[PDB]
RNA sequence: CCUCCGCAUAAGCCUGCGUCAGAUCACUGACAAUUAACAGCCCAAUAUCUACAAUCAACCAACAAGUCAUUAUUACCCUCACUGUCAACCCAACAGGCAUGCUCAUAAGGAAAGGUUAAAAAAAGUAAAAGGAAACAUCACCUCUAGCAUCACCAGUAUUAGAGGC
RNA sequence: GCUACCUAAGAACAGAUUUAUAGGUAGAGGCGACAAACCUA
RNA sequence: GCUAAACCUAGCCCCAAACCCACUCCACCUUACUACCAAACCUUAGCCAAACCAUUUACAUAAAGUAUAGGCGAUA
């Protein structure tokens, strides 16, 4: 059996619980032509484009904001291949998904024909951002491996299913969104979407108010332990062999009337009970606060840009290894 | 028991549907043929009696170009599904009834006898006496009934005024008027009697389970 | 304020919980339609106190506080509802008239029987329901022996009834 | 033998109410229940 | 081969039990991608007023006195709310005492009854 | 024999009985009651209403009482739309001339090596290994997903080659693409109404490609036409239209003058896809179409010579099959049979690859096979054709 | 809103307000270890998610975030003296997950 | 020391070795459970396209002749409702079966010896010198009937459809 | 609803194969590689 | 001695008279116990009894079990 996390999850307080299970440290933070172009995909996908379609809020970033970010993405790689050149050697995967489990939790199944025994509470977690740059070259460490802090994550309270949850079975596929064969082992970044159920409209409509940042924090972390796990496995590391070099991560995670960062430090590929015992290391997955960068809408063009967006979204796109 | 019936659809069009098979099963349920139905899954073309069907805003004779002949289920003899103006039709392929030739279907009926081609379709008037004839109707305008069996043929046994007079595939005389058109020669699939299975995985393949001269016909 | 989804913690572990009798219908009737409204909203609030408490009663296994109380509250509200039926009850007989409350009829359906069925607010017409056409409320004469035979049933619980009442009456005057 | 291999949405089907209910018979095959004066009306 | 119990949820296969349920009543429609869109409009509307100072107590005092019962009899009810009006009108033509050709205009109508409880 | 039985039509209506006849008397039917049942006499409703105007059940007006309706009805080409004669229909509609044979004018770009990625078959073997091989999550997956996922690989690349120079830095690809134009050619009014893949599109126009001589030449070119089929079947049947020109922009949307499309059929069934000729004329008209939509939107219906040709690219691509092609049309008479016409330079069959090979044998390598970098050479070139 | 017939709604029709909601609410405490933001109750087996949202926005104004509903079948296997099987009081159970921490 | 099972969904049953107490190889009453993204539950009209199989699909190689596609025009704005989720489970004798996805003995799971003694007759296994048995269907073929259409034959046309023989 | 035969529409590996699900053929019957076999001890 | 026995009285029995049954709110012909979109009448048959079997045969009191009819054989 498997418990189900996915990715944007629609539960209150979730990135505690998320956390739990993803038992890395949560902290605050950071580790031109631009403006313009994207205020110019921003116009095409809104204005710019005549809609056959009227277009239906039953689709709404379904039909605009997913092109929107996937025009900003493109264009934004494209201005900066002046910039970084490892991004000449990065591929640009569009909608794919990746796969990989979580082995944590030990507790006797309550009531039935297997009572009393060790289950291996595994988990599978397999989901997709919007868009993905992969590199081909490791990225470089933001903290030292095994970097300490002060602060200790929050532990759970009780089971598995006091929370919003559900288990199920599904094929165990750890896929770093392709195969052991391809070249591009590690990743370069990449970019989120929102689902639109968890609206900030909905969740206005909703009473849950700080919460969609802790719902902008619970998908990252959970992107950043998969792609990590996935460097992990295409590194040849196991639960059966602790892996070592730390595994670097960057992301963003956008939701259309928002956009956000975050970075991972991983270090515990293993994080399964019979290792816990021996098990000093600690992952870091690093975030600040979600912001917003278009602002209204006018009739013909966007107003308001903000520039903290697009020279974020150019910071974590230009770190490459040495 | 409200099985409806599998030819539900009543407009043409050039492609095959999925029909329900009835296995000699009857409208009241039961078995009224023995062994019959139950072969490999195949789909209902509409296949056109009518050798020379008139289309939208058109008249007279017209011609057209076939795609291929290939094996359709719904018949004996090869294909020959063809497109001319607007219009795409399925005939029965005829004995010299190739790909890339250009059929001319044509309902003048001239003062002497037609020199049509190996698989042309004309009326009875445009015919020679003595002609190899394949898919011939009953009325004119009812479609191409009779001789439509794979390789088979009839000839037009004797001429009269406004009436023709053809001797079926069992020799059979069949006098219908001249107003009635028939395609020429034999059709195709020629030598499908002279063939062996082998084996019953054929004879089962073909839709079947285990067991449990004439005086002259006339339509004028 | 969940506070109230339990009883006064003052009055916990008392044994009893000091309440009045329910409100007299005539009583509650001369109470403002708007004053009906608080009180039946009280009567909510005090009701699930009462649930709240029996249900948790059960979960620690002892006995209930104030066993009447419940009922008392059910009994209250059940007098504000019949008191709001009555207005209601009287203004449908004097705007309109109509007997009972809902439109329906008396008819007869498939089972043969004599019944009242009621009619259903539905948006499409009776000319072209496509569901209530599928209702068949028709009997053809097949329901005739079916039909008195249910009669015969009726008539022999019915006489059944008589001769022991009447005979257990002889016996009573045979004891005096 | 397990001949009994049922099968609810089968078994609604050839034993429910409104097939049941379809043919007049079977209406006097409910009048038959009703002054039998079962509880299992139908299946 | 089991008849006896109810027909509630757990009875046969996927969609069987997917049609039926318990006693709600419906709040949405299903539309395309099997989504349902429930309207605000057909929602349930528990609008309750506010409490605050209504002196009147959930329960009522033992000390209080009896009455009788008296049933909102219809012509007596009738009476006691039109006596004024037809009385201060036969002194000095329904409408001005207010009575209902159709209520197909009002809010709360009565026969149908469109009101809840 | 009509096709059809009339078993599983509708039923035939029962005789209305001579109650209803009465000449006098309106007869005692279902009305009263609530029962379509046999102890009365049937109720016979008139043609009743729905009042109310909802979504739900809100039927089309009738479709002669449509607010637009035109006697002269359209042919359509749409993006389902599979042409009769291949090629041939295509240049009898689009009145275009075909040179075997790319365009020497962009091939003179890929004559020389510096226009060339590093480990250039390297790199599309890596594309080939993203594509048919670590796509997805299954083992091996279809070209469905693949093919379209490698022309934007493709794609990619070509975005990624722009550290050399800047001019196709001043392009952008964007997607969700459906422009409609009108032409009246010959005497027939057709309409292309498309959406396709990868618009590509500029600030400037890319210059013309032959010269004029070869557009005065165009009037000895003619137009072979089929016989007895006309060169108007195998179109969509718009008997209701409406005029217009669909750029397939609005208005304030920079650089939009297209460069090149690319096509493919994302089918599961080759039965499901255009044949490859068919797909490779499918381009054709495309290109025409969009071809004709940017002459719309530059100067409009003046069918005559424009002053600028212009001119268009597209490609393709079968999964590892692709077919590319060039065309530069200059007039716009085309109810004119005769005069200068559009030309097209074309070069199909450039694959990638013969096949993939997803699973070793007892053997044979694992991957792409087949391969050709030649055509991938000349696609790149394309992708930088014009600029 | 329990044991009567809604009125019945249009496409634009008015907000079909409540007067006095008859469907009382019963909130227990929870039986094995659960969260410390969530509150669940056995409501009665009418109202839905929404209305409890609302019905507890009435009584005490809560901030209701979340909603969850099971269906737990009473049992079946207990018996009576004439020996027939008489299944228990079966229930639907919510939830609702409170915010603002 | 066993495990060709086991784990899941499917169906199907209906709370059925969960908790606190009674005493019935040593079941009864009361209390508590299963909080969905998976699966159902759907899809605003009228017309109009829909020949180019699949087998790694590129070849060869065919037959049993192919298991899946919209488009045109009009009308349309509001969002997360309801219901399945447990378990040692189901049909039968007082021997057996159960569709489908993963692990081919394994991470999961399971206990054939109540205790003794060491009889024959039986059952199962091991070992033994020396010898080594002291009719129906059917392809193929033949015959016969039937010159033709809207519910089977058949959406077919005597190289066809049906019935007999070997 | 087992089984016999058929239809609809799926599945497994090499056919006169088996099977998850719905549906159809009612005894004066259907079905039947015809066993004078079956169709609920 | 135990198992056991035994106990009246539940209510049924026939009649007399008399004409009865069908709306707490709700839902209830689709998979009955779920709030919602475009069709009906067509003669009962048969044994039994004829010592087997066939036409024939039932499903207030009084005339009178006489007049009518029977493989003129059984009876009605
Ligand atoms: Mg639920
Ligand atoms: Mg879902
Ligand atoms: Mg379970
Ligand atoms: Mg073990
Ligand atoms: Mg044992
Ligand atoms: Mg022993
Ligand atoms: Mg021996
Ligand atoms: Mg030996
Ligand atoms: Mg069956
Ligand atoms: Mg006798």
């Amino acid at each position: 059996m498997k418990y189900m996390v996915y990715p944007q999850t629609f539960a209150l307080n979730a990135d505690r619980w998320y956390q739990y299970f993803t038992k890395t440290v949560f902290l605050s933070g950071l580790p031109a032509a631009l403006r313009a172009v994207a205020c110019d995909c921003l116009l095409q996908e809104h204005f710019y484009l005549r809609r056959r379609r009227r277009v239906h809020r039953y689709e709404e970033s379904e039909v605009i904001s997913l092109p929107f970010l996937d025009q900003l993405v493109s264009t934004l790689v494209g201005l900066l291949s002046p910039h970084n050149p490892a991004l000449a050697a990065a591929a640009l995967d569009y909608r794919c998904p990746v796969h990989f489990y979580w082995v944590r939790g030990e507790e006797i199944i309550p009531r039935g024909h297997r009572r009393g025994r060790i289950d291996d509470l595994r988990y599978q977690i397999d989901d997709k951002p919007n868009n993905q740059i992969r590199i081909s070259k490791q990225l470089a460490e933001f903290v030292p491996l095994d970097y300490s802090v002060p602060i200790e994550i929050p532990t759970i309270k009780c089971k598995p299913d006091k929370l919003p949850l559900f288990k199920r079975q599904y094929e165990n596929h750890i896929f770093v969104g392709s195969k052991t064969a391809d070249p591009c082992c590690y990743g370069h970044t990449q970019f989120h979407l929102l689902p639109d159920k968890l609206r900030r409209e909905r969740l206005l409509r909703q009473n849950c108010a700080d919460q969609i940042e802790v719902v902008f924090r619970a998908n990252a972390i959970a992107s950043l332990f998969a792609w990590t796990g996935a460097q992990a496995m295409y590194q040849g590391f196991w639960s059966e062999a602790d892996v070592t070099r730390p595994f670097v991560s960057q992301a963003v995670i956008t939701d259309g009337k928002y956009f956000s960062f975050f970075c991972y430090q991983l270090n515990t590929l293993a994080l399964t009970t019979q290792a816990d015992q021996n098990n000093p290391r600690k992952n870091i997955c690093w975030g600040t606060q979600s912001k917003p960068l278009y602002e209204t809408i006018e009739d013909n063009d966007v107003k308001g840009f903000n520039d903290d967006v697009l020279l974020q979204i150019v910071h974590f796109l230009l770190n490459r290894p040495k | 028991a409200n099985f409806v019936s599998w030819k539900s659809r009543t407009k043409y069009t050039i492609t095959p549907v999925k029909m329900r098979k009835s296995g000699g099963r009857d409208h009241t349920g039961r078995i009224r043929v023995h062994g019959i139905g139950g072969g490999h899954k195949q789909r209902y073309r509409m296949i056109d009696f009518l050798r020379f069907r008139p289309e939208e805003t058109k008249s007279g004779p017209f011609e057209e170009k076939v795609i291929q002949v290939r094996y359709d289920p719904c018949r004996s003899a090869d294909i020959a599904l063809v497109a001319g103006g607007s219009r795409k039709r399925w005939i029965i392929a005829t004995e010299n009834m190739q790909a890339g030739d250009t059929i001319l279907n044509s309902n003048h009926i001239g003062r002497m006898a037609v020199a049509a081609r190996e698989g042309d379709a004309h009326p009875l008037g445009a015919l020679p006496v003595g002609t190899l004839i394949n898919n011939v109707e009953s009325e004119p305008g009812r479609g191409a009934q009779y001789i439509r069996a794979a390789g088979t043929c009839g000839v037009l046994l004797r001429k009269v005024n406004g009436t023709a007079i053809i001797q079926l595939p069992s020799k059979r005389q069949m006098q219908v008027l001249e107003t009635c058109v028939a395609t020429v020669g034999r059709v195709s699939n020629v030598d499908h009697n002279k063939r062996v299975i082998g084996k019953a995985g054929r004879n089962r393949w073909l839709g079947k389970r285990p067991n449990s001269l004439p005086p002259m016909k006339s339509y004028v | 304020g969940l506070e109230e989804f339990f009883d006064d913690p003052k009055n916990w572990g008392q044994e009893k919980v000091k309440s009045g009798a329910a409100w007299t219908c005539q009583q509650l009737r001369n109470k403002s339609n708007e004053d009906l409204h608080k009180l039946w909203y009280v009567l909510l609030k005090e009701r699930n106190m009462l649930l709240t408490l029996e249900q948790e009663a059960k979960r620690q296994r002892l006995p209930m506080p104030s066993p009447e109380r419940l009922d008392k509250v059910v009994d209250s509200m059940d007098a504000l509802d019949k008191v709001v039926q009555e207005r209601e009850d009287a203004l449908r007989l004097l705007q309109t008239g109509q007997e009972r409350a809902r439109p329906g009829a008396w008819r007869r359906d498939i089972f043969g029987r004599i019944i009242w069925h009621k009619f259903k607010q539905w948006v499409i017409p009776w000319h072209l329901n496509k569901r209530y056409n599928r209702k068949r409320f028709f009997a053809l004469p097949y329901v005739d022996h079916f039909l008195r035979l249910e009669r015969e049933k009726r008539a022999r619980i019915k006489a059944r009834k008589e001769n022991l009442e009447r005979k257990k009456a002889k016996i009573l005057l045979k004891k005096f | 033998g397990n001949e009994y291999q049922p099968s609810n949405i089968k078994r609604k089907n050839k034993h429910g109410w409104v097939r049941r209910l379809s043919t007049p018979a079977g209406v006097q095959v409910i009048l038959r229940r009703m002054l039998k004066g079962r509880k299992s009306l139908s299946h | 081969a089991d008849r006896m119990s109810k027909w509630t949820s757990k009875r046969g296969p996927r969609s069987f039990r997917g049609r039926k349920g318990r006693g709600a009543k419906g709040i949405g429609f299903l539309t395309s991608g099997w989504r349902f869109v429930q309207i605000k409009e057909m929602v349930p509307e528990f609008v309750v007023p506010d409490l605050t100072g209504f002196k009147l107590k959930p329960y009522v005092s033992y000390l209080a006195p009896e009455s009788e019962e008296t049933p909102l009899t219809a012509a007596q009810l009738f009476s006691e709310a039109v006596a004024p009006a037809i009385e201060k009108d036969f002194k000095d033509n329904l409408e001005k005492y207010g009575f209902e050709p159709t209520q197909e205009g009002k809010l709360f109508q009565l026969y149908p009854r469109n009101f809840l409880r | 024999y009509e096709w059809g039985v009339r078993s599983t039509r509708k039923s035939e209506p029962p005789p209305l009985d001579r109650v209803y006849e009465i000449p006098g008397l309106e007869p005692i039917t279902f009305a009263g009651k609530m029962h379509f049942v046999p102890w009365l006499a049937r109720p016979i409703f008139p043609p009743w209403d729905r009042g109310y105007k909802d979504p739900r059940f809100y039927r089309s007006p009738p479709l002669h009482e449509h607010p637009l309706y035109k006697d002269q009805a359209c042919y359509i080409f749409h993006h389902r739309c599979r042409l009769l004669e291949g090629v041939k229909q295509a240049l009898w509609l689009t009145k275009t001339k075909l040179i075997e044979g790319l365009p020497e004018k962009v091939l003179s770009l890929v004559d020389d090596p510096r226009n060339h990625i590093e480990n250039q078959d390297e790199c599309v073997l890596n594309v080939i290994s993203h594509a048919r091989l670590w796509q997805t999550t299954e083992e091996i997956p279809k070209r469905e997903t693949y093919c379209p996922v490698i022309v934007d690989n493709l794609i990619q690349l070509c975005k990624s080659q722009i550290l050399k120079h800047p001019s196709l830095a001043r392009r952008i690809c964007v997607q969700n693409s459906t422009f409609s134009a009108t032409w009246n050619r010959e005497s027939l009014l057709l309409q292309v109404r498309g959406s396709g893949g990868a618009r590509l599109s500029t600030k400037d126009p890319l210059p013309t490609i032959a010269s004029r001589e070869e557009i005065e030449a165009t009037k000895n070119h003619v137009l072979e036409t089929f016989y007895p089929i006309s060169p108007i079947i195998d179109l969509h049947e718009c008997n209701i239209y409406d005029v217009k020109n669909d750029t397939g922009f609005q208005e304030g949307y920079p650089y939009p003058y297209p460069h090149t499309l690319y096509l493919l059929d994302k089918a599961n069934l080759r039965p499901h896809r255009l044949q490859p000729d068919q797909l490779r004329a499918k381009m054709i008209l495309f290109a025409f179409g969009s071809a004709l939509a940017q002459a719309r939107l530059l100067y409009g219906n003046d069918a005559k010579v424009l002053e600028q040709p212009v001119v268009v690219q597209s490609v393709g691509t079968d999964g590892r099959v692709f077919h590319f092609l060039v065309f530069q049309l200059n007039t716009t008479d085309l109810d004119c049979n005769e005069g200068v016409k559009n030309l097209a330079w074309v070069d199909s069959d450039q694959l990638l690859y013969q096949h993939f090979w997803c699973l070793p044998v007892i053997v044979e390598p694992v991957g792409p096979v087949g391969f050709k970098p030649e055509t991938f050479r000349k696609f790149l070139a394309l992708y930088l054709h014009g600029a | 809103a329990r044991n009567v017939v809604y009125p019945l709604y249009r496409l634009g029709g008015p907000q079909l307000r409540v007067f006095r909601t008859n469907f009382f609410i019963q909130l227990v405490r929870p039986g094995v270890a659960q969260p410390e933001d969530t509150v669940q109750f056995r409501i009665p087996m009418e109202m839905t998610r929404v209305d409890l949202r609302n019905y507890l926005e009435g009584i005490y104004n809560v901030p209701v975030a979340a909603v969850r509903t099971r269906v737990q079948h009473g049992s079946n296997k207990r018996r009576d003296h004439r020996n027939v099987r008489i299944k228990k009081p079966d229930y639907k159970v919510a939830y609702v997950q409170l915010a603002h921490g």
